[PDB]
């Protein structure tokens, strides 16, 4: 009852029944102030922008080990058409500043067994790791199709043939996910939570981000604890969220992209 | 006692919570911030071959150039680079051992070591001679991003590097101790510089190497006159934003 | 007693910057008086914000200091300006001049237009400011999706323009060797509303002049010295 | 941290270090 | 006049860590405004208080997060930590990769475990610590001879143990070449005090997620370099 | 908005007046004509092959003299004459190349940016051995239009130089460190010197070269005994009148 | 613009700096 | 050494000196503080075990 | 004993001396 | 004799000199 929640956002609204409350990254709300970097007023307090975008993320299954993982980049996660309001506004603007509230859902039963983590990092890697190839503005920013493997990424991934990789011992976009839970995070245990929720500030190397070459946030679900039931128990397991840009900023108002 | 890590956070305890028991803690403040990275780190390497009265050229031996980027992550000739760039990865300078030297230039203590993901602070560069011959060198700073101005030079026997307004330095004799030291202000225009990574591009037309920010670095330094300089990196004020993992580390 | 001393590492080292000064052989000495003087100034902005000539090119490729207009509205920029004070056509501008020589910027940047056709002649441009992450702005209709003001001709021959300081950056680099985020800031395009418009006995093309400057609240900072070249 | 000379710096503060300045 | 000095018998000399500051060569220059930022923090103790996880071995040798418990009892610990910020289990766990840099610490040590079986498996376990002196608790009935705590399962999914900083000397090592009084402090062990006991149509094996971090009187000191290693 | 660009003076706008914006402006002073100029910039060159402790005879060797004109603006031996003089342009010390050194002395960062027809300042001269040999070097200073005083030794063995109560500099040994460094007051007759042209001649009978104003300089520096220095300038107390163009720089 | 010592100039202002005058 | 032609030494955060040149006087002198775990020292004999 | 200068050490006594504390 | 130096010797007395002392 006390882990009954709701929360509005413009015309959505999300609600839970196993709550563990929310988690706010670094204690702080992005608060919607314009950047002190621009000189054209702001376009700010989108009503039609501020609110929650619900889209499915994966299928967990028994063969996710610990550490694989799926990516969200944000903003771009919400970039296409179903990120409504936001989405056309954002495309029609050089610059965007906002932070993030986010709830990952996912259900089992209390014979089910496994647990996720859910966290969002400032300059997390989103690119792909199964090539060599180097990464474009249509392949960087895409949420993940599929779980991604955990032992590439240890020593990070080295856009460069297989034989040259035996001379590269660590890339900057190294992650070691021994430590994933030092990022503003919560954790999705099967038997206790069916619901994470967190929120981020906006970060950034400066006041308002040119978006169109950076995802600066990345929403991340990793298992931590392999799905495990038995015969006879739903074996259908899938993981949701839904995202809500916190007090978008805009400036830098042009014709779109794409 | 019981807790519940889902919520993302569990108490700190000391031994009273749960036995008969008393805190223990002691003053201690070594493990700021600032009084950490508040020290010398050999953070790099120069070489050069020509003397101080000719035209400064940017030069490469044996994976030392006569030129560094002011970044205390890996940077090196890129994609061959006239100077060098941020580099997104260290290589080991021999194709062979699979053991360091890398031919990549670096403070290590900060690569292995950097549990954040944006950093501000000024910078404390030394430059040291490797041998004992009497020094004669010219070194020019140029600012973050600042036009390097690989020039001819003006006026005969004069030192390039020198032909400037860009902060230079200038130490030659037998009364010098073979070294060099100062401190330049933060000059990037990015507010607060990335760690680690930057998941971005850095022009328009994101054709850039995914990974590195643009003008994510303290400036460079150009060198002229004869010998192989070290350099260490001292970080004033810094300040540090945004908690990450650090580099992993063998399994034991 | 002698004080002791700790010879620090860099010994003898000459310090092109040093905040301090050295020792003096020719004191108490007058400068001779220049009281009588007049147009001093002490600040390398106000360089900066006196508006002077972008180079324009010609149809033989030769700079002028005007572009061309006439009874027409091509559906293309009659100019483009790219906003760095890298941009090859403020390059002779005070304001480049004095940015080559500063490491950033920021604030307002003041293009000038000034009408030259004849007072018969009316007519009315867009100009626009657009800034990065979608490319160049291709149509009006795109130009006007962005920064934008309508000049109209008139009594008044000139239209000053601002373009905005809009930055994901505090500051912005003055030059560089390719184009980054923090380099490079959008263009400036000016286009043809309405035709240029009058009366016979009159010259079918109008010189509108075009200058640059820094705005009011336009900054440089961290004096360097640009790329040397042969002056030719 | 790790700075321990009690007589005050010889260059001024300004010039010793990088001036911090809040855009608002 | 000019006044004598004592030049020191290290003159010249760098010292990397000396108190004192150096020659500012471009002053007078504003550190571009970082005021909209936000998750800064000044001391890297906040670092080593948060939790992080602790590699425990696979049947097949390989690193995982958490342990197996099942509907049995066995006469040996399920998992067993040698407290040590050195101990190999936690090895790539924040609190250790900061105190790698780091000579000596004090203060207690927060062993978290985080129960992952279904909602529908109950069970107790004994954590146990075991100060050091007589070697490692070989039965349950030696474990509860120290420090220990009962945790049982329920609605509440985690454990939070605090290792207490018992020791001779007020600091102790980081790290050693060989295991001394100093650098070595016992053995934190986990045993299952009743079965991990369910219904049917619940896996037998349940994973408790283990993970380590300092306690609220934890403290390092001494910032010193660890022994390098390629990256791999 | 509009304006009228042939009233001479048009408005400093920001973003607010056409458009719904706020000023931007930080402050900053780093443009400060004072400031931009108290640096030290390469700006002269000296050579002499005779010994200290003996007659200075003026030379010249490969385009470079053993004495020099403290001024920013070109120098060199003109037509002649027994020390360098100012000159009225550049010229390349190859007759072929077609590309720097210059065979004239100047402060290349003065020439290439002195946006003022007039200045006023003291000048702080350094100078420096380009290599690391044991300096053993008498400089004399001589006022603005002073003389030169090019006379024999009055007593055998002795440096001419310092015979004189111009102020001059010795430096030698081993505990030295090869550079010399001091500053002199503004000592012309006039009461601000021409920073780019002089619209008149010098003389009475108008036979001078057009262009060149009478003692518009800060002295000069006569140099003996062995060794190549380079010369530095710092305009200290600096002070520019009337605004005028910048040199051109060739269209991209 | 250039100088950050706070201690004050060993050498007087008159032999430091050329003295301005004004002639009237 | 991690890079080339460095002094692996001075590839740390450990307080280190580097002392060179003509302008030298071929000497070093520094304080340490008390940084053993031990409150106290042994001066001569330890009757025990490590 | 054995310091007999007159003017204050020029680096802090933090940093000059050990910290001496008592753990009760 | 012959010791002109304004500032105060940088040697404590203790140190610089010889403590004299009266034996009655």
């Amino acid at each position: 009852s006390d882990r009954v929640s709701s929360d509005t956002a413009g015309n959505t609204a999300t609600n839970t029944q196993s709550t563990v409350g929310r988690l706010f990254g670094f204690g702080q709300r992005h608060k919607g102030k314009h950047p002190a970097s621009c000189a054209d007023t702001a376009t700010d307090k989108v009503l039609a922008a501020e609110r929650y975008y619900t889209i499915k993320l994966a299928s967990w299954t028994k063969t996710q080990e610990s550490f694989d993982h799926i990516r969200v980049p944000l903003p771009h996660a919400l970039a296409g058409e179903n990120g409504g309001v936001f989405s056309s506004t954002l495309r029609r603007h050089y610059l965007c500043k906002c932070g993030w509230r986010i709830q990952v859902q996912c259900n089992a039963s209390q014979f089910h067994a496994g647990s996720l983590l859910v966290f969002m990092a400032p300059e997390f890697d989103t690119s792909n790791h199964s090539t060599e190839v180097e990464p474009r503005a249509d392949t960087a920013f895409k949420v993940d199709a599929n779980w991604q493997k955990h032992a590439q990424i240890l020593t990070g991934h080295a856009y460069v043939n297989t034989t040259t990789k035996v001379n590269v011992p660590l890339a900057l976009n190294h992650q070691n996910f021994w430590q994933w839970t030092t990022y503003p995070h919560q954790i999705l245990n099967l038997r206790t939570n069916t619901t994470c929720d967190l929120e981020v500030p906006y970060v950034n190397v400066c006041p308002t981000s040119s978006w169109t070459q950076h995802a600066n946030w990345t929403l991340v679900i990793a298992v931590l604890t392999p799905l495990q039931y038995s015969q006879g128990s739903a074996t259908t397991i899938e993981i949701t969220a839904s995202i809500q840009p916190v007090k978008p900023v805009f400036n830098g108002l042009r014709h779109t992209v794409v | 006692g019981v807790d519940n890590a889902e919520k993302g956070k569990v108490s700190d305890d000391n031994a009273s919570t749960d036995f008969v028991a008393e805190p223990v803690k002691l003053p201690e403040n070594q493990t700021r911030v600032s009084f950490f990275y508040d020290r010398s780190t050999l953070s790099s390497v120069l070489q050069s071959t020509s003397d101080v009265s000719s035209k400064f050229t940017p030069s490469t031996a044996k994976n030392l150039q006569n030129s560094i980027l002011l970044t205390p992550l890996p940077s090196d000739i890129v994609n061959n680079s006239v100077l060098p760039e941020q580099e997104r990865w260290i290589s080991f300078a021999s194709p062979t051992t699979q053991k360091p030297p890398y031919k990549t230039k670096q403070d290590w203590n900060f690569i292995m070591f950097s549990p954040f993901t944006y950093y501000k602070c000024d910078l404390e560069v030394t430059l040291s001679k490797n041998d004992r011959e009497t020094i004669s060198s010219v070194v020019r700073y140029v600012p973050c991003g600042a036009p390097s101005d690989l020039s001819d030079q003006t006026m005969p026997q004069t030192p390039s590097l020198a032909d400037t307004r860009d902060p230079h330095m200038w130490v030659v004799g037998q009364g010098t101790t073979n070294q060099i030291s100062f401190v330049i202000p933060y000059t990037s225009p990015l507010s607060v510089l990335p760690s680690v990574w930057f998941n971005g591009f850095s022009n328009f037309d994101n054709s850039s190497r995914f990974g590195v920010a643009p003008n994510a670095d303290f400036g460079r330094l150009l060198l002229q006159g004869q010998g192989t300089f070290s350099v260490h990196y001292r970080y004033k004020k810094m300040r540090v934003f945004c908690p990450r993992p650090t580099v992993f580390i063998p399994w034991p | 007693s002698p004080f002791p001393v700790t010879v620090r590492e860099h010994a003898g080292t000459f310090f092109s910057t040093t905040p301090d000064t050295t020792v003096p052989v020719y004191g108490n000495t007058i400068s001779t008086p220049f009281d009588y003087m007049c147009g001093e100034f002490t600040d390398l902005l106000s360089l900066c914000k006196i508006p002077t000539f972008l180079g324009n090119l010609d149809s033989n490729k030769k700079r002028i200091p005007y572009f061309s207009a006439t009874n027409s509205t091509p559906a293309t920029p009659l100019v483009t300006y790219q906003v760095t004070l890298s941009c090859s056509c403020m390059a002779n501008s005070m304001l480049a001049a004095v940015a080559r020589n500063f490491n950033q910027y920021r604030g307002s940047l003041n293009y000038l237009f000034v009408f030259t056709g004849s007072a018969m002649t009316k007519g009315k441009f867009l100009i626009s400011y657009t800034p990065p992450g979608a490319g160049e702005p291709k149509t009006l209709d795109q130009a006007m999706q962005a920064t934008y003001a309508i000049w109209d001709l008139g009594l008044n021959s000139s239209y000053n323009f601002t373009v905005p300081f809009i930055s994901p950056t505090h500051y912005r680099q003055t030059s560089y060797n390719t184009p980054t985020i923090t380099s490079v800031d959008g263009w400036l395009t000016v286009w043809q509303l309405t035709p240029l418009t009058y009366p016979l006995g009159v010259p079918n093309d109008s010189h509108i002049l075009t200058l640059v400057s820094g705005g009011d609240d336009f900054t440089l900072r961290m004096p360097v010295t640009f790329t040397k070249y042969v002056p030719q | 941290g790790n700075e321990g000379v009690i007589i005050n710096n010889y260059y001024s503060n300004q010039y010793q270090n990088s001036i911090d300045l809040s855009a608002n």
